[PDB]
RNA sequence: GGCAGGCGCCGAGGGUAGGGCCCGUGACUGGGGCGAAGUCGUAACAAGGUAGCUGUACCGGAAGGUGCGGCUGGAUCACUUUCU
RNA sequence: UGUGGACCCGCCCCUUGGGGUGUGUCCAAAGGGCUUUGCCCGCUUCCGGAUGGGCCCGCGUCCCAUCAGCUAGUUGGUGGGGUAAUGGCCCACCAAGGCGACGACGGGUAGCCGGUCUGAGAGGAUGGCCGGCCACAGGGGCACUGAGACACGGGCCCCACUCCUACGGGAGGCAGCAGUUAGGAAUCUUCCGCAAUGGGCGCAAGCCUGACGGAGCGACGCCGCUUGGAGGAAGAAGCCCUUCGGGGUGUAAACUCCUGAACCCGGGACGAAACCCCCGACGAGGGGACUGACGGUACCGGGGUAAUAGCGCCGGCCAACUCCGUGCCAGCAGCCGCGGUAAUACGGAGGGCGCGAGCGUUACCCGGAUUCACUGGGCGUAAAGGGCGUGUAGGCGGCCUGGGGCGUCCCAUGUGAAAGACCACGGCUCAACCGUGGGGGAGCGUGGGAUACGCUCAGGCUAGACGGUGGGAGAGGGUGGUGGAAUUCCCGGAGUAGCGGUGAAAUGCGCAGAUACCGGGAGGAACGCCGAUGGCGAAGGCAGCCACCUGGUCCACCCGUGACGCUGAGGCGCGAAAGCGUGGGGAGCAAACCGGAUUAGAUACCCGGGUAGUCCACGCCCUAAACGAUGCGCGCUAGGUCUCUGGGUCUCCUGGGGGCCGAAGCUAACGC
């Protein structure tokens, strides 16, 4: 049993990107889904999809990297350089609309669950809500 | 440690050990010389260092050092002390203030006079 | 009916019997830490000249030795000669 | 007298003792003064307000667990007492409760706060002026008076201390202002005034006020200010260097001119206009009079003198180098370090650096120190993984739906006094200081709203976990039994001069016949080969063979249950060796010990003996280099290869386990 499934996904992703996979399966959940939707909108992932690895439902996430580079070590630049869980179980982290993080001076997002749904830092600022700071990505 | 651990125990604030129990907190303490002695220094230093076992108003018998060219202290000299490691003499942790009570200002000094407590020499 | 007065409970503190706690002093005695050039050896570092460390147990001026078991944090295809 | 109010009973609304109501009872009062029938000051009762308070509650408030149990008015109930009022506040009777690992009980320390210092912040430290609350008045109790006290300059009593005393008996209480003394490194005048502001009484005149407004002392702090300004040599003298040519102090000085702190002279404040009195009405309004401690101070004007500079530092950190002196001395030193005859580190000098009416020292707090890490650290070898398990509380918890809305989020609102902090304008010539305004603020209360996540309740699911069926490998554990090799001992045979041991030897054993060899017996302990590069176990640890009794595990099927999970303080159990107890056993081996050697010595290493012990049962002990020096669980992230053990279509696939090399990556490196 996975202790935190949001973090297992943020990670699965991070591990995949770091070896430049094409895509990767994370087991399905509306919430995980709700998050990836945002990753797509902001362009951190090409897309997601509801594949079905042997009977049980997964989310094929498709990754997006940079172009090839010149020099020793061509490996392209990650589009997701950094993706970290802010609120973890046994240390939940809620912020009010007044103290929602400015991530990398905004060259990056923070994803927070609110009573108005899963939103980005700029999305919650407009709507005027806080919630549970789930992760920053930049 | 886990957050929950830091919840159950906590962190632990630190504690300062005074390098000078001149009690009362006080910046100086008065005492009476009971021994004017001489002490051999250590490690890579040889000489003959001036020292005074001093019985303090704080009810403490501590050995204090006697800075300066030369002194005038005797086994009943009332003296005022002030804290300061003498690096060489281990276990000597305070200095005797020079120019207060029985201990006299270093004679014929021109340079660093406030330490050593010797008045401005006159001139006209 | 009041007052004075009287008795009683409670009651500060005191006494006696026994306890627990903290501070001072202390004849004796235990080891510690410091301090250029005092004494004995030479245990450890090189296979430190008996590989070392180790828990335990006895023994020894002293480091230490030996028993039992453990560890590698042991040198190399073949010996015993303290110190500075 | 009853406006009204209190109380008992009843009814009404309300909802705790709130408000109404009807009988019955009960409860009022004070007089004074006048420019005397008409007002002023008082009095009585009731309702309301304002201010000030009591009590109760939620949450917050340091260290020690080397304090783990605590409680008998204790915990609750009924009735009473008490109070302004609730209440074990107190009392009687009854019940047997109450509190604690979310730290009771105990011990230590401490007034709390607004604030203060520091810090990028989060934090850390502090509670000194000022303001708020609390508590105290020589130490301990206690009530009385009263709206209020358990009462600093009221009372009573006991205690300790001082002073009077005619011996019986009395008098005191500066933690009020000054002041003395003691202690200490250290902390002020026995000052002026009630002019202002404030308080008590008074109708007022006024009285009282060590509150207070001022002054005094101390560089204790902050701010402001002076010790001059402009000219002035290729550049005095003295002092110091030097390559003997010079270079430095140095425009510094002298000197020229200019301004004019100090000092003198004259003017001289603001703070003060009310109370009072007159007109009007004793109201609104207008008129008048009095009053200044600070103080002849501040400020203004005239006159006018070139008029205090110290202190620390100069090896690096760290701004500033040269001579002499000293010789591991004398000494310096925050840390590193300087000094042993050429010292930029000691002492002086010249020179230089930094601050400057101050400059240093010591002490303490925060900082740097992500050096207790929430922000923001670590544990293979640097300090750090518990010896291993089982499991309690606790923490944490897969996928789908619905309810609630506890956490969380949002809006509105109340609160967050003043001072301080921020910003602006303003007052003292500036600032320090001060005035007015503005702004911000964590937290908590109330009304409303959201539901993604977390919580909760109600269903559902099968991917986690567990079970069924069928197979498998294993030194996993316990009890019994049994096998051979060897050592020692005993009995017999044969046999004779040594054996044994070491570098070499010697103790030692052997003519009571050893050693070597054959045959028989006893016993105790260990299990060669197989066997390791292997297996099993949670760890310790497990190895001849057989049987019995037991534990874990792995594969296939995809059958059952339906989140039943993970970890785990404490608890419980296990736990090499040595060690301990009782009993047994005792071959070999062997601490101590007894000898022989070796050595300078030899309490050692080498040799010959040898007890405990090593063995078995039962009961303790609880340690370790208990090691992978690497907690357990789950997910993710190239591959190659060797090996143990399952399964399937078996050149190859697919599990579980044990090694090696290596992708990414990590690491202080080693390495992983
Ligand atoms: N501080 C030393 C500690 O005490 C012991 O060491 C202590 C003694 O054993 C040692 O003695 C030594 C001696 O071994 C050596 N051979 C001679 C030397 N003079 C001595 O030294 C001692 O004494 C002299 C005066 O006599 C002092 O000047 C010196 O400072 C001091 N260390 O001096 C030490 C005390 O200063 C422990 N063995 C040692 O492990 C431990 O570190
Ligand atoms: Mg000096
Ligand atoms: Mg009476
Ligand atoms: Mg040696
Ligand atoms: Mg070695
Ligand atoms: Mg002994
Ligand atoms: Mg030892
Ligand atoms: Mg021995
Ligand atoms: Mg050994
Ligand atoms: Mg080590
Ligand atoms: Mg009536
Ligand atoms: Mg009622
Ligand atoms: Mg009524
Ligand atoms: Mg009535
Ligand atoms: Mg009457
Ligand atoms: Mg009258
Ligand atoms: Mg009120
Ligand atoms: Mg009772
Ligand atoms: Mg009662
Ligand atoms: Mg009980
Ligand atoms: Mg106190
Ligand atoms: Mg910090
Ligand atoms: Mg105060
Ligand atoms: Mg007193
Ligand atoms: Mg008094
Ligand atoms: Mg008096
Ligand atoms: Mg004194
Ligand atoms: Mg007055
Ligand atoms: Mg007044
Ligand atoms: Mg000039
Ligand atoms: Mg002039
Ligand atoms: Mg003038
Ligand atoms: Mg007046
Ligand atoms: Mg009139
Ligand atoms: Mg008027
Ligand atoms: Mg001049
Ligand atoms: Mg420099
Ligand atoms: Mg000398
Ligand atoms: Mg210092
Ligand atoms: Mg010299
Ligand atoms: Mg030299
Ligand atoms: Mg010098
Ligand atoms: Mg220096
Ligand atoms: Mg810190
Ligand atoms: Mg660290
Ligand atoms: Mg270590
Ligand atoms: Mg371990
Ligand atoms: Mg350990
Ligand atoms: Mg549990
Ligand atoms: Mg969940
Ligand atoms: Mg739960
Ligand atoms: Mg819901
Ligand atoms: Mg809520
Ligand atoms: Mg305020
Ligand atoms: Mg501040
Ligand atoms: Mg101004
Ligand atoms: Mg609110
Ligand atoms: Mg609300
Ligand atoms: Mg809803
Ligand atoms: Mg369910
Ligand atoms: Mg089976
Ligand atoms: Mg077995
Ligand atoms: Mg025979
Ligand atoms: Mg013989
Ligand atoms: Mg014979
Ligand atoms: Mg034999
Ligand atoms: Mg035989
Ligand atoms: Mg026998
Ligand atoms: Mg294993
Ligand atoms: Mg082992
Ligand atoms: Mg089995
Ligand atoms: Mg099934
Ligand atoms: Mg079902
Ligand atoms: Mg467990
Ligand atoms: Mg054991
Ligand atoms: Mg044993
Ligand atoms: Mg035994
Ligand atoms: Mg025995
Ligand atoms: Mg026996
Ligand atoms: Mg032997
Ligand atoms: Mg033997
Ligand atoms: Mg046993
Ligand atoms: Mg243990
Ligand atoms: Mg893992
Ligand atoms: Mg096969
Ligand atoms: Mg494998
Ligand atoms: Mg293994
Ligand atoms: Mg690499
Ligand atoms: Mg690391
Ligand atoms: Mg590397």
């Amino acid at each position: 049993m996975l202790t935190d499934p949001i973090a297992d996904m943020l990670t699965r992703i991070r591990n995949a990107t770091r070896v430049y996979k094409e895509s990767t399966d994370v087991p399905a959940s509306r919430f995980k889904e709700e998050i990836l939707r945002i990753l797509a909108r902001e362009g951190f992932i090409k897309g997601y999809e509801r594949v079905d690895v042997d009977g049980k439902p997964y989310l094929r996430v498709y990754l997006k990297y940079g172009p090839r580079r010149q020099g020793p070590d061509p490996r392209p630049e990650q589009v997701i350089h950094h993706i970290r869980r802010i609120s973890k179980p046994g240390r939940r982290v809620y912020v009010g609309v007044k103290e929602i993080p400015r991530v990398r001076r905004g060259l990056g997002i923070a994803i927070l669950s609110t009573s108005k749904g899963v939103l980005t830092d700029r999305e919650a600022r407009k709507l005027g809500v806080g919630g549970e700071l789930i992760c920053e990505v930049w | 440690p886990t957050i929950n651990q830091l919840v159950r125990k906590g962190r632990e604030k630190v504690r300062k050990k005074s390098k000078v129990p001149a009690l009362k907190g006080a910046p100086f303490r008065r005492g009476v010389c009971t021994v004017v002695r001489t002490v051999t220094p250590k490690k890579p230093n040889s000489a003959l260092r001036k020292v005074a076992k001093v019985r303090l108003t704080s009810g403490y018998e501590v050995t204090a050092y006697i800075p300066g060219e030369g002194h005038n202290l005797q086994e009943h000299s009332v003296v005022l002390i002030r804290g300061g490691r003498v690096k060489d003499l281990p276990g000597v942790r305070y200095h005797i203030v020079r120019g207060v009570y029985d201990a006299a200002g270093v004679k014929d000094r021109k340079k660093s006079r406030s330490k050593y407590g010797t008045k401005k020499p006159k001139e006209a």
